């Protein structure tokens, strides 16, 4: 088969664990919300 | 303002984890690689 | 302020035991730069010489900017420092620069 | 390349013939998607002028 | 089938697969470092895991937990700072001379600068020793100590030349970078001195060697060649090919010769020269083109 | 500025480039 | 099915030349070899030299004419002879006068095609002896920074001033007035990634450099063969830098290392030199806006004064 | 034949991401759209 | 046996030896006991 | 099995002295106590 | 025989080009043709 | 044949799409079209 | 390379035939949507004047 | 014969992008035919 | 060499001979285009006054 | 054994004179005694 | 024979076309024949 | 013998040019002659 | 014998070489002759 | 060796002999022809005075 299991797993993991870090953080210093003062 | 703007984040915090993930885990195969079994001379034998 | 002292301007301070004959930009001081390079005597100077960021000057600007700043240096003996902060160079902050403004308004 | 039709059988695997579907699939349903973002954010913001 | 160390699997010279545990074992040979030839015996002398400890051993991680340690407490205590990327651990100022006093700010400067020191040395002193135990030469530690010089110029021998020992560098991440500036721009155009600018020739080259082997060496690993392609090829460009072994010797080399003319030039800079520009002064005035010319062209 | 330390660090200096000097010594003289 | 005879002894073009070689002596008793060789020439090399040679002839007829034609002043000012690029007005026009920057718009042109063929020249050649093409995509990498500091830059800045001078001395006086026109370079995050990675270039050159003249003794250069099986030096290496670190590689590992060490130096600097000026003016305002600047009230600054 | 499958969907794959990522970076910044606080 | 003797003695002075080093340097520097000088 | 004792041990003990370290200097860092004058 | 037909051309061809472009570079700053600019 | 069908897809594809990047970049830049305001 | 028309033999293979005919439709719709928008911004805003 | 086809058709090829590209660049960076804004 | 003509036989390759045809046909449409082109840029602005 | 003898003699006298020029050290640095002018 | 055609072709070409560009420039520069303005 | 002829003609020619080029360009930068303006 | 023939030749040629254009540059320096436009 | 004198025969070889004798006789002439420079240049303007 083209790919395997565990390559597609980890990308998927990476890139999930990533964008969520990046989205609160970006979320947090925009300062639209009211959250954490 | 207790936190840095978004261009902070990324252009400084994303590389620098970057790096040190990936200086750790091409480290972690490499030392893999090496101690794995493969073709030697024989030290006894050899000289 | 009084912190630099109280002194003032006589004869000797500009000519220096000459009659005549004075000598303004002198061979030895004109070392590193075009020996027919002069101080730019026709900009407003507390925004005269401003390149950082400006995005409508390029490295000639620069360029003229660290011709005066060298002269600036070697008619003191103390480096680029003396009224800097290499870190960021348009910080007011070693109090011997807004000296300099007024000696350049003066000049 | 059992499963595969007999004008791509050159090309395709009976394997790779299934994640192409898959593929294919993905791409129609994120072009629908991103026609119906693009006419609200239409709707909400002009761009053009 | 047979795996080669490359990682290619070629089915089947006196070679053969064998653990890595049997050389590991083999090559021990404990009793023959630098401190067992002085006091007749090694205090520590055997392997903590994968590491050796010996007699410099014991000393180089003592530096490094206290070093780290100070490093640690000058920057949470006493700035309340809380990240590592604002940290500013300064010297004594330059009017207390060369004396230190625990009352007085800048101590653990000198607490974390003098265990760092001796964890250098103790790592260099390391690596003696086990070089010493495997029957190799001694051009890691040359390297090494070329590095560890570099270090003692900076924070030894200028402040102790200048006389005042506010004249070292603040052990900040993004802080030293600062200490650089300004040193840097108080003797205007750094650029303009020679061995500085040797330097960097040498860095430079130094970095283009490293891609060149690199390149020459992987693109030759998992091919059918008979070992004299790569020769012609970098005799057919440039027209000319080092070798095996001079290859390796001009890479040691270089890297050395750099760090050395750097440290040269850093140390020169402090205290027998002021002004790199005033430098060449002395260039248009020789006598052999100093009336050739007139106008904007004089001198 | 006193001029016999700053002559003694400078001869330090020169010092440490020794070693690198002595390895080029030891590479020519071998390999004849 | 290459033969190295034909590749390294054929005649005309397409061939070789200097065929008898030459031998220096000194080279072979410092660096074990001392064969100066042929070299060869096949159409991707001949117009990289006329290129450059004509660029070099444009260069060096200019620095005549300023210094109105004096040999002996020639030699006084050659260090500080530079061309400089058009001035900041009229910005990427080519209409100017061939002493305010018409010289340099055409040296620049027939550089870049020099540099092009030159790298047509080493991918032939490597295919042609039959090794791979790495040495290609490295020099691929070096061009990448050179077009951005060359080209790319001074497009989308708007002026050709952007540049440097083709100087000896130009080129630190570009680097000085890049750093100050956008703040301080010292608080660039590509600047800082960039001279990580050179740095640790040199780092690893002079380990494995240092390491494989240590274990010369049993013949531990020869890369080619211990890539098929290892050998006592590459044995005592390997344990030497397992016991002093705790974890080490084999004579294969090392090279790819140092390779995309030197890759990353070319693109962080290519990238950092690219975004310095079109997205962030001030280096030292957005570094004070990220948190990554250190506070500084009450400095003692007697340290930096005469 | 020409190309494998695995080139083709790595290729397709890092694109289209780069291409999503610097599409939205261009769009936010310009400060057109009044999105999370202007 | 999980551990050595030896190492256990070994690491267990050198930690012991480190923590009163950094006891006694912080207690002097602080300056709350007027010892030393004050 | 998949870990050895030693291991766990090691481990354990390192983050335990790395996290009572931390926690005693954050502590006096802070400056709530009245502690060490 | 001295030289190869190859040779020849591929000088004479790169030679006619360099020259042009030169010609061409030097008559356009020389600005003395109104040409391409007032 | 002296060209492989591969080689010729890759230069074409690579150079479309540089082309369609530096103009949409250049178009951008000009200011001239009352695009993204 | 039975598929492959008689002219084109020998420089087409069977596989690279249906690859070329995929490409050559991709650039027709291409080409058409290219000369369609070229009109649209053409009729928004005049680039030469 | 004296040249591949291929050569020829890689010169030429290449040849013609470049004097497109060069041509192009200097004929509108000149301001002399009001193209996106004179 | 089947299809390549008597004169040019020495210098010519049957597979070379079509992709020459079709370089000749590109070069000569983009000439035309080209000199077209030029005509209307000369009508809109003379260049050389 | 454990140790031998002669390796704990070493360890002990090195220790000590170390803790001995470290301790004569940091008095004298102190400045609290009056000795050798301070 | 100390030299052969092929060299001496060679140097020969370079030589008259390096004096001739050389020649041309300087001329130019002069500014004493009123040639190009 | 000690020399080649090649060798001779080689660095007779070289010097020659050299000084010639050096001469003239001498002679032109002095400006004693009224020669190109 | 010490020295060969060629060496002591290329060695006398090129110091006379340099002395003799170092000694009439640095006449032509001094100004002390009147000598090609003083 | 024949034409080498008997004293030079360790030193010369028969070919030296005849490029020494050049090389003395073109010494010979460039001292007598910077004697006389010299003497004119003298009498033109004296150098120490
Ligand atoms: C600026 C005005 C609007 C806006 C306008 C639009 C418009 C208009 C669109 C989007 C689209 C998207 N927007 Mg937006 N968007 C806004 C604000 C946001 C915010 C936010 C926090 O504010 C977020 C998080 C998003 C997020 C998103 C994504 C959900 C989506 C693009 C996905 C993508 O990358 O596809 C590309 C991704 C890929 C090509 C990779 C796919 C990989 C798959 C999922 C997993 C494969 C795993 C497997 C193992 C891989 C094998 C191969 C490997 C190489 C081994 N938007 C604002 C408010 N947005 C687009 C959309 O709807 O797309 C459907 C779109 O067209
Ligand atoms: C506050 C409003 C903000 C915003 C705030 C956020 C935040 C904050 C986040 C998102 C996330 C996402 N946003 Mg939103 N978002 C906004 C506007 C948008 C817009 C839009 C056009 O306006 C779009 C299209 C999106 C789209 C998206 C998606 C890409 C994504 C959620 C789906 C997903 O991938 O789930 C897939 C996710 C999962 C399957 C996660 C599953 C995790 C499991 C359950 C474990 C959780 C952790 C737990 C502790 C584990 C404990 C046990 C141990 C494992 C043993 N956002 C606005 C501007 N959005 C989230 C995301 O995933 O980003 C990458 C996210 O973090
Ligand atoms: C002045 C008051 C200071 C302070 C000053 C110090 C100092 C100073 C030290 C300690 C040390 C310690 N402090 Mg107290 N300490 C304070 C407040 C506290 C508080 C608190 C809640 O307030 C606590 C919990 C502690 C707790 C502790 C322990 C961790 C430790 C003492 C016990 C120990 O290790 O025994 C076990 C100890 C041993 C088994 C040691 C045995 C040593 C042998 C006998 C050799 C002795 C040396 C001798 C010269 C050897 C000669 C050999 C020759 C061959 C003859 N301190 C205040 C703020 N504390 C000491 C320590 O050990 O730190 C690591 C230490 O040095
Ligand atoms: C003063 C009140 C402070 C505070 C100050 C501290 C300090 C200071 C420390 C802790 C530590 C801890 N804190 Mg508290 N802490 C506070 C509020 C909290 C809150 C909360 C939500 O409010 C929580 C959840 C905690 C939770 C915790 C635990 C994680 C931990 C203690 C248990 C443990 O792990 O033991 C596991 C540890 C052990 C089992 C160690 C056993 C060691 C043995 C007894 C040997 C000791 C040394 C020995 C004497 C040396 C000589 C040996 C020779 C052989 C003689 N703290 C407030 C803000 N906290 C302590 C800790 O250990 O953190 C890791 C610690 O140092
Ligand atoms: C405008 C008046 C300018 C001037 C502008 C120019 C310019 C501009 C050029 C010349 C060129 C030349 N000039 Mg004039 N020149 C001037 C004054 C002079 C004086 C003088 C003493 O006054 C002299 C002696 C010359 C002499 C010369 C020659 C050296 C040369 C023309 C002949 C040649 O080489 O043809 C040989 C040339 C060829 C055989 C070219 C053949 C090209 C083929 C046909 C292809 C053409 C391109 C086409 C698009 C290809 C299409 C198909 C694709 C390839 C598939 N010029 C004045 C100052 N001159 C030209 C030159 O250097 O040419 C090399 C040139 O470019
Ligand atoms: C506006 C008027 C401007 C000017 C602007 C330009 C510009 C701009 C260009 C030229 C170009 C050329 N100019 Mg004009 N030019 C001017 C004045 C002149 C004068 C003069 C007054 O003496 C001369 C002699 C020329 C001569 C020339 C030729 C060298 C050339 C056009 C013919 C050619 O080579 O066709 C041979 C050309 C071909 C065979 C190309 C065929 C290409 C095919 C059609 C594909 C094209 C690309 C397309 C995107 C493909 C799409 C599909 C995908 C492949 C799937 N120009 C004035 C100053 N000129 C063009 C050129 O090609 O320069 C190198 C060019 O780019
Ligand atoms: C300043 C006042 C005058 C002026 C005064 C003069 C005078 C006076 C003379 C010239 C001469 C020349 N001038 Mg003028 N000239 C002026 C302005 C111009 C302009 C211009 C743009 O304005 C141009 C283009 C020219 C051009 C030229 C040339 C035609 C010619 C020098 C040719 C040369 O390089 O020979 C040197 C060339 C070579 C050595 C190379 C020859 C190569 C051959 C032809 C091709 C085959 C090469 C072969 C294949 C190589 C084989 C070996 C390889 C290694 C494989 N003039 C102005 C208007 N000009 C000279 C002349 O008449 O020459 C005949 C001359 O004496
Ligand atoms: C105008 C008066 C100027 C001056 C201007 C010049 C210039 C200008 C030159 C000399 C040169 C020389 N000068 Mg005078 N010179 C002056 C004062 C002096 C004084 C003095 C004490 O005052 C002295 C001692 C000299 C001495 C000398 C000699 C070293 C030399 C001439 C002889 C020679 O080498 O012949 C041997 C020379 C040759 C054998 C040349 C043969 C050349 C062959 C025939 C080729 C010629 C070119 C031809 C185009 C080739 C065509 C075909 C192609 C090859 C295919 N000059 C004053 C200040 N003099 C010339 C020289 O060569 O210096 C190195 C020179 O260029
Ligand atoms: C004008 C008065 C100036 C002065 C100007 C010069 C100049 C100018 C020169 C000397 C040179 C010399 N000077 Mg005087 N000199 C002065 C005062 C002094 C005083 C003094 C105490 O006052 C002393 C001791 C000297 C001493 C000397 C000698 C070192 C030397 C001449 C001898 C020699 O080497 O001949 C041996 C010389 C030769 C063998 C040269 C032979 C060269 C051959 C003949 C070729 C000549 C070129 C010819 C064209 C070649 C043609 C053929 C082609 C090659 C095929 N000078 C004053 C201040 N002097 C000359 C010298 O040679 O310096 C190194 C020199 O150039
Ligand atoms: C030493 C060579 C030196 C340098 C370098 C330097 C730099 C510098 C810059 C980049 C600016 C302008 C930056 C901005 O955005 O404002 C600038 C401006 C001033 N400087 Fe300076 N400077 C150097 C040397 C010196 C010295 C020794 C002095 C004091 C005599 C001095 C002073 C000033 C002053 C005043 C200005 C203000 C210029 C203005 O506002 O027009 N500089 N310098
Ligand atoms: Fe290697």
């Amino acid at each position: 088969r083209p790919f395997e299991f565990r390559t597609s797993v980890v990308v998927s993991t990476l890139l999930g664990l990533v964008m969520a870090l990046l989205i609160h953080f970006v979320v947090l210093s925009s300062g639209a919300f009211n959250w954490l003062r | 303002s207790p936190w840095p703007v978004w261009s902070g984040y990324a252009l400084c915090f994303v590389p620098l984890a970057a790096v040190i993930l990936g200086f750790i885990i091409a480290a972690r195969f490499t030392d893999k690689q090496a101690t794995s079994a493969y073709l030697r001379l024989d030290p006894a034998k050899a000289n | 302020p009084a912190s630099v002292g109280g002194y003032q301007i006589t004869c000797a301070t500009c000519h220096n035991g000459k009659a005549a004959g004075l000598e303004p930009y002198p061979i030895e001081i004109m070392n590193t730069l075009p020996n027919d390079w002069r101080l730019p005597l026709e900009l407003d100077y507390p925004g005269g010489l401003v390149v950082t960021g400006r995005k409508d000057v390029s490295n000639h600007e620069v360029e003229q900017n660290q011709f005066a700043m060298y002269h600036m240096n070697v008619s003191m003996g103390q480096g680029c420092t003396f009224c800097h902060n290499a870190r960021y160079f348009p910080s007011y902050e070693i109090a011997q620069k807004n000296h300099s403004i007024i000696m350049l308004q003066m000049t | 390349n059992d499963l595969v039709p007999d004008q791509w059988k050159p090309l395709f695997n009976n394997a790779q013939w299934l994640v192409h579907d898959i593929v294919v699939k993905t791409i129609y349903g994120g072009l629908i998607i991103a026609v119906i973002a693009h006419v609200l954010c239409w709707a909400w913001t002009p761009w053009i002028r | 089938a047979l795996p080669l160390p490359s990682g290619e699997t070629l089915p089947a010279a006196s070679a053969e697969v064998i653990p890595f545990s049997i050389i590991e074992e083999f090559y021990k040979r404990p009793g023959k470092t630098l401190a067992a030839r002085f006091f007749g015996v090694d205090p520590f002398d055997f392997w903590i895991g994968r590491f050796y400890v010996g007699l410099f051993g014991a000393i180089s991680i003592i530096g490094i937990i206290l070093g780290v340690a100070f490093y640690l407490y000058e920057g949470v205590v006493n700035e309340g700072t809380l990240n590592i990327l604002a940290m500013r651990i300064e010297p004594p100022p330059v009017s207390q001379g060369l004396n230190v006093d625990p009352a007085q700010p800048g101590f653990f400067w000198f607490l974390t600068m003098v265990a760092a020191t001796i964890a250098f040395v103790g790592w260099l002193l390391r690596q003696i020793d086990i070089s010493l135990k495997l029957d190799m030469g001694m051009e890691v530690p040359i390297a090494f100590g070329a590095v560890v010089s570099s270090w003692i110029t900076l924070q030894w021998l200028r402040p102790i030349a200048m006389g005042a020992w506010g004249h070292g560098f603040p052990l900040g991440i993004t802080h030293h970078l600062d200490w650089v500036s300004n040193i840097g721009y108080q003797y205007y155009n750094f650029f303009y001195n020679p061995f500085h600018a040797i330097g960097i020739t040498l860095l430079f080259a130094s970095t283009l060697f490293l891609h060149m082997h690199g390149s020459a060496v992987l693109s030759e690993a998992k091919r059918n060649i008979s070992d004299q392609n790569i020769h012609v090829f970098w005799r057919n460009i440039l027209g000319y090919s080092i070798g095996e072994i001079g290859i390796h010797r001009v890479a040691f080399w270089t890297g050395a010769a750099s760090v050395l003319f750097s440290n040269l030039c850093i140390f020169l800079s402090g205290t027998f020269v002021k002004d790199w520009n005033a430098f060449w002064g002395f260039w248009d005035k020789m006598p052999i083109w100093n009336g050739v010319g007139q106008g904007a062209l004089v001198a | 500025m006193n001029w016999i330390v700053a002559t003694f660090m400078l001869m330090f200096v020169l010092v440490a480039f020794l070693p690198l000097v002595v390895s080029l010594a030891y590479t020519w003289v071998t390999n004849p | 099915p290459i033969d190295l005879h034909d590749e390294e002894y054929r005649d005309g073009l397409e061939g070789t030349i200097a065929k008898p070689p030459g031998h220096v002596g000194w080279m072979q008793r410092l660096l074990g070899e001392g064969q100066v060789g042929p070299i060869y020439v096949g159409l991707w090399g001949v117009i990289s030299f006329i290129t450059f040679f004509a660029s070099a002839f444009i260069i060096l007829v200019d620095y005549g004419r300023q210094v109105g034609w004096n040999p002996i002043i020639y030699l006084r000012e050659f260090w500080n002879l530079a061309v400089y690029p058009p001035p900041t007005e009229y910005g990427l026009s080519w209409n100017v006068p061939w002493d305010k920057g018409g010289a340099w718009l055409a040296a620049t042109f027939f550089l870049h095609i020099s540099v092009l063929t030159w790298w047509a020249r080493l991918y032939t050649r490597a295919k042609a002896t039959g090794v791979g093409t790495q040495l290609a995509w490295g020099f691929a990498s070096a061009l990448s920074l050179y077009f951005v500091i060359y080209l790319f830059h001074p497009l989308a800045l708007g002026n050709w001033s952007a540049a440097p001078g083709h100087g000896f001395r130009a080129i630190l006086d570009w680097t000085n007035y890049v750093s100050i026109h956008w703040g301080n370079f010292y608080y660039n995050p590509f600047h800082m990634l960039s001279i990580f990675f050179l740095l640790g270039s040199t780092l690893l050159l002079a380990m494995h450099g240092a390491t494989i003249v240590a274990t010369s003794k049993w013949k531990s250069e020869m890369e080619f063969t211990e890539m098929m099986a290892e050998g006592p030096g590459t044995q005592r290496a390997q344990l030497f830098w397992r016991w002093v670190m705790g974890w080490n590689a084999n004579s294969y590992n090392i090279h790819i290392w140092a390779w995309w060490f030197a890759a990353f130096t070319a693109i962080t600097g290519a990238i950092g030199l690219f975004l310095s000026g079109t997205l962030v003016p001030d280096w030292y305002a957005w570094g004070e806006t990220a948190k990554i600047v250190a506070p500084w009230p009450n400095p003692d600054w007697a340290q930096y004064v005469f």
